[PDB]
């Protein structure tokens, strides 16, 4: 029995373009444990990507927090991008930096 | 009001890559408070709240001794299960727990509980009485039926019973914050005679919290959209809920934000840039 | 403290 991750995009602060702050990929809900998570910045991964411990919540499903420093800017596209044995193929989602 | 002490373990083989990854999280009041993690050469307790930096090193080496014989218990448990369910010895599979006591501001015991799940699903449970269980499947019979021949219940109540109780009131001495929610809404476009306005509720904890908006003095719940509640990463958390609009109503419609740490509840409206 | 667990 899988559970597919759920995935919210989104910065610690407000973004104000020039402005350094943190962008974090909350990923919740899915099972089996192992799962792989990448950042994207205009469609390259990011190598510094940092990882909170995992945890799990009653229902047995697990959710983690994923996050990079980042100045956001008008024109720079961001994205998450999880791999789970729950999906065919890698789910991507971008930030909306109005979510 | 009441107050409990849980542990949420899990146990994960990955046949040839390594030896089973075992953890064990501990939550005051669903705070996490210490964790072990066997991924580690020389793996021991940590705290994870800072208050426990007050235990001395004699807990910390008998909590770490402790999880890694429970580490140890789990590596043939995951053996067992495959013979139990005819599984293959490759594949990866995961066990669960949840094992704890809350108590109530009197400090007697309310629930003590213990739930074990296989690889995502529940299979077998202490019941309330505190000294039967609920197995799941056919498996968790066995398990049922070797625990019952082996006093298992006896040992576990009295856990349940003295040692979580005891203990929890030793952490809560030791531990014993919230954080209000700042508010805002934003505007933003929609195919044109519409606009969303997204309320923001930042920088708040705990995390429960409620979002609504209003118009005509009514909760709109239809098309309203919300996010789930989710961390900044530095303690607090956030949470938003939008709803679209006629281009030029803006003003008749209003955000309203509940929170423990709140004197009232906040009521906001868009306020257009002087 | 955590319980010491039973095998299943």
């Amino acid at each position: 029995i899988q559970k597919t991750p759920q995935i919210q995009v989104y910065s610690r602060h407000p973004p104000e373009n020039g402005k350094p702050n943190i962008l974090n990929c909350y990923v919740t809900q899915f099972h089996p444990p192992h799962i792989e998570i990448q950042m994207l910045k205009n469609g390259k991964k990011i190598p510094k990507v940092e990882m909170s411990d995992m945890s799990f919540s009653k229902d047995w499903s697990f959710y983690i927090l994923a996050h990079t420093e980042f100045t956001p800017t008008e024109t720079d596209t961001y994205a998450c991008r999880v791999k789970h044995d729950s999906m065919a193929e890698p789910k991507t989602v971008y930030w909306d930096r109005d979510m | 009001g009441p107050h409990s002490l849980r542990y949420f373990v899990t146990a994960v083989s990955r046949p040839g890559l390594g030896e089973p990854r075992y953890m064990e999280v501990g939550y005051v009041d669903d705070t996490e408070f210490v964790r072990f993690d066997s991924d580690a050469e020389n793996p021991r307790y940590e705290p994870r709240a800072r208050w426990m930096e007050q235990e001395g090193p004699e807990y910390w080496e008998r909590e770490t001794q402790k999880a890694k014989g429970n580490e140890q218990s789990f590596r043939v448990d995951l053996r067992t299960l495959l013979g139990y369910y005819n599984q293959s010895k490759g594949g990866s599979h995961t066990i669960q727990v949840i094992s704890g006591c809350e108590v109530g501001s009197d400090g007697r015991l309310l629930r003590g509980y213990q739930q074990y799940a296989y690889d995502g699903c529940d299979y077998i449970a202490l019941n309330e009485d505190l000294k039967t269980w609920t197995a799941a499947d056919m498996a968790a019979l066995i398990t049922k039926h070797k625990w019952e021949q082996a006093g298992e219940a006896e040992r576990l109540r009295a856990y349940l019973e003295g040692t979580c109780v005891e203990w929890l009131r030793r952490y809560l001495k030791n531990g014993n914050r919230t954080d209000s929610p700042k508010a805002h809404v934003t505007h933003h476009s929609r195919p044109e005679d519409k606009v969303t306005l997204r309320c923001w509720a930042l920088g708040f904890y705990p995390a429960d919290i409620t979002l609504t908006w209003q118009l005509n003095g009514e909760e709109l719940i239809q098309d309203m959209e919300l996010v789930e509640t989710r961390p900044a990463g530095d303690g607090t958390f956030q949470k938003w809920a939008s709803v679209v609009v006629p281009l030029g109503k803006e003003q008749y419609y209003t955000c309203h934000v509940y929170h423990q740490g709140l004197p009232e509840p906040l009521t906001l409206r868009w306020e257009p840039p002087p | 403290r955590a319980q010491i667990f039973a095998n299943i």
